[PDB]
DNA sequence: TCGATGTATATATCTGACTCGTGCCTGGAGACTAGGGAGTAATCCCCTTGGCGGTTAAAACGCGGGGGACAGCGCGTACGTGCGTTTAAGCGGTGCTAGAGCTGTCTACGACCAATTGAGCGGCCTCGGCACCGGGATTCTGA
DNA sequence: TCAGAATCCCGGTGCCGAGGCCGCTCAATTGGTCGTAGACAGCTCTAGCACCGCTTAAACGCACGTACGCGCTGTCCCCCGCGTTTTAACCGCCAAGGGGATTACTCCCTAGTCTCCAGGCACGAGTCAGATATATACATCGA
């Protein structure tokens, strides 16, 4: 039969995602870990959150973990890698610390 | 199930692939929900600062923008 | 190691770690960690 | 007769708006008379270069509507601009379609 | 309702003005009132500080040129005093 | 003669007398003192007016600064911060 | 009239409350500021003086010396969790670093 | 390209190597590479 | 006068900064982005010290610059 | 005769001038690249700076030198080296950039 | 090098929001007082020369060698990939109510201001932490 | 383990910077108007949450394969570590005037207001890209 080899399959989903706009997240489950960690934070009280709130905070989260996985990649090149590694997050968010964390 | 399962494996290869990358260890996916857990953390608790400052018993979308902007991200498409 | 309002002093965390100090809507700090 | 001062230095951006923002904004004690017009001279010129970017970028896509991802595009392949808008994000704007050439086979 | 002010004839002005056959969806259209905005926040913050500095209490035009100078880059700032000072020479015939 | 410039060297010096009662300080310390409670000053008045600002309102009362320093400072600080300011502004309003 | 008593000995506070007060008109924050601002500000500035100065102080006796300088005010601010976070962005004139060789480098 | 106002739009420059405009009081922009 | 950095003032602030080996083409570099960070700083105060009418740029409009720039400075400033 | 084996004498160096706090950089040098630097860019016109308007600059440099040689030298210890390529700092500069 | 197997672009073909249009308020255009800048002016101080020069502590050049480190070859495992389930998201319509959002209206509150007077600046000045002067020590490396 | 040699401790000296002291002078406290900002009630109506049915994408298993990462050549080369010569930074120093920085002053430009009016804002009406079916040049593994 068929089949493609491993890493030409990968190649046409990095061109197919980098050419769309539209939201990766499913929205209920970010919505859900939203209304779960406010209401942690708030002990008890129910907040109610809007429908554009939600969205607003989803596309921030997306852009974020988009940047961060681009810059981790980045130092997964740097060292002579090509696969992302749990140690190259760590580099990355320590090189952009207290100053880019916020 | 707990919530933060609710960012399954597809997505965040979605997203990985949204940034550039080409492989993907198989315990990156726990460092990622952190890594979202905390951002979150600290974005929904200074949207909620700002709502209970407002005398509100609901947040909206100006409040997250204003969260946002503070922490060092300005968001545009949602009213400033 | 304690001050003289009594916050526990210590060397700073590595956030990159994942620890972190959790902070509620009454300010009582939760020490976290990765 | 009536003569509106955004007409006057040939402004589309209002001055009166602009110097109302200024007075009612907490800036500063008093604000002269060239500031708003200045201010609004700025703006009407970030705002064209802006919109002759994405419409640029929207007439090589085939449409004639300005969307975000116009927007995004048009912002960030320029280096002069995207200095500027370096630390904001665009909803719904996508990003710089790139691939490292070491990963290409 | 309530009167919610925004830079929307302005933007559509210009579109209009440099791009005689195109139109701006809503969306797009929100972002750049977001970017006009915060730019006009950075410039008033900017000639504010500015102003209270060197201990005045008037943002005259000199303090915007300044501004202008500090925040926008190289050929942007050069445009831009420019453009401004040919408003304000015009305005002030 | 000159002209008078105002710091906070006096407050500070008054301060370090209070909690190391046998230990002096330096000037260049003493610039520094001055400096980060500028800095700190400055953070606090700018996130309050931002807070006032955008609730329509002309008044920066003791919730605003309340809220701007819940904003501005993490954790134990936050929270010993409030409780001394709630603290002095109840022993002053008696 | 009777005697004069400062808003800061009214208060209880070692800060100034009617120099924060003037400070606070002065500088364009909004159109009026209430009464109770100045004092909470200040309980908070001097809160926060004194913890840096506690710091500074037991950094300063543990290097027996009976003298507060800038090396020993980055010490105190460095080795906190807190005060580190909220000077994250900030150089401190004549304070170096601390002092941190990382083990792989070590024979 | 060029702009209706007529300045030149570039791609960004890798400032990591040293890239960079050279600015002056004129606010003449000079292209300077690493 | 961009050499006046000598090579062992390089070698003393890669010290400073815990490291141990030190390449050789560290220096140029090194002499690159001390360049350019001087050359934004200093523009940044010329403007500054332009806009108050004064020919001698004072300690105050470098500390404006750096903390405008994003990096706030301690100390000077009286 | 007595020689140190190489490497032993750089971490007595990184003590040595991890302890104490003076500049690093001799002052008169590091003056007359600044004032090079402004008379480039001011295009001809003479400018004086103050006693404190060169040590703040001075100041301020040294530390972000020193911050940024730190994270290039964490950059090439992920790269699994012990000496600072000049790739590492190019590296630094992009990402915290 | 070609067959063809998935395929993601081009080719034609029906449908809901952006740009029209118009009420109609509510926010923009003009004279005139009064404090904030512009221009002026003697004064002193600190900054840059233009030099002094000398001294001594870095800086530069050179040589020997020891350890990084880069290229390269081997093993094994794990993360990519295609195919058969099942599980929770997405869409649409109901509905009920919590709660934003606009109006009325006074009442406590902060701005404004003459008048004192004492806290907080500036200039002086001793003396004691502190840096510097000189004299014995534990840790690294060849034998 | 023994032998150089750099470092820290220890005591004695001279110094200049830092705590008080005195004098003085602006600005903060006391005390009292006077507009008005918003805190409190009241009402409308509008989105937000919970639910019910129906139609479809993640999860878990299974077979290659190629990425990588210690281990040994290997080797080689280049960056320390030390010695010797060079040089220029820096510390006291005369000086002197350009420009900051006074005071310190004296004389001309925007804010608030009342009168008038038009231009953006909100509320209805009409299609271009969104979606649906071919189709079709891409391109890419395996012989």
């Amino acid at each position: 039969p068929h089949r493609y080899r491993p890493g030409t399959v990968a190649l046409r989903e990095i061109r197919r995602y980098q050419k769309s706009t539209e939201l990766l997240i499913r929205r209920q489950p970010f919505a859900r870990v939203v209304r779960e960690i406010c209401l942690l934070f708030t002990r008890g009280v129910d907040y109610r959150w809007q429908a554009m709130a939600l969205l607003a905070l989803q596309e921030a989260a997306e852009a974020f973990l988009v940047h961060l996985l681009e810059d981790a990649y980045l130092c997964s090149l740097h060292a002579r890698r090509v696969t992302l590694y749990p140690k190259d997050l760590q580099l990355a968010r320590r090189l952009r610390g207290l100053q880019g964390e916020g | 199930r707990d919530n933060i399962q609710g960012i399954t494996k597809p997505a965040i290869r979605r997203l990985a692939r949204r940034g550039g990358v080409k492989r993907i260890s198989g315990l990156i996916y726990e460092e990622t929900r952190g890594v979202l857990k905390v951002f979150l953390e600290n974005v929904i608790r200074d949207a909620v600062t700002y709502t209970e400052h407002a005398k509100r018993k609901t947040v909206t979308a100006m409040d997250v923008v204003y969260a946002l902007k503070r922490q060092g991200r300005t968001l545009y498409g949602f009213g400033g | 190691i304690y001050t003289r309002s009594g916050r526990l002093v210590k060397p700073p965390l590595s956030f990159w770690c994942g620890e972190r100090e959790f902070v509620d809507r009454e300010l009582n700090v939760t020490i976290q960690k990765g | 007769k009536a003569k509106t001062r955004s007409s006057r230095a040939g402004l589309q951006f209002p001055v009166g708006r602009v110097h109302r923002l200024l007075r009612k904004g907490n800036y500063s004690e008093r604000v002269g008379a060239g500031a708003p017009v200045y201010l609004a001279a700025v703006l009407e010129y970030l705002t064209a270069e802006i919109l002759e970017l994405a419409g640029n970028a929207a007439r090589d896509n085939k449409k004639t509507r300005i969307i975000p991802r116009h927007l995004q595009l048009a912002i960030r392949n320029d280096e002069e601009l995207n200095k500027l808008l370096g630390r904001v994000t665009i909803a719904q704007g996508g990003v710089l379609p790139n691939i490292q050439a070491v990963l290409l086979p | 309702r309530s009167r919610k002010e925004s830079y929307s004839i302005y933007v559509y002005k210009v579109l209009k003005q440099v791009h005689p056959d195109t139109g701006i969806s809503s969306k797009a259209m929100g972002i750049m009132n977001s970017f006009v905005n915060d730019i006009f926040e950075r410039i008033a913050g900017e000639a504010s500080r500015l102003a209270h500095y060197n201990k005045r209490s008037t943002i005259t035009s000199r303090e915007i040129q300044t501004a202008v100078r500090l925040l926008l880059p190289g050929e942007l700032a050069k445009h831009a005093v420019s453009e401004g000072t040919k408003a304000v020479t015009k305005y002030t015939s």
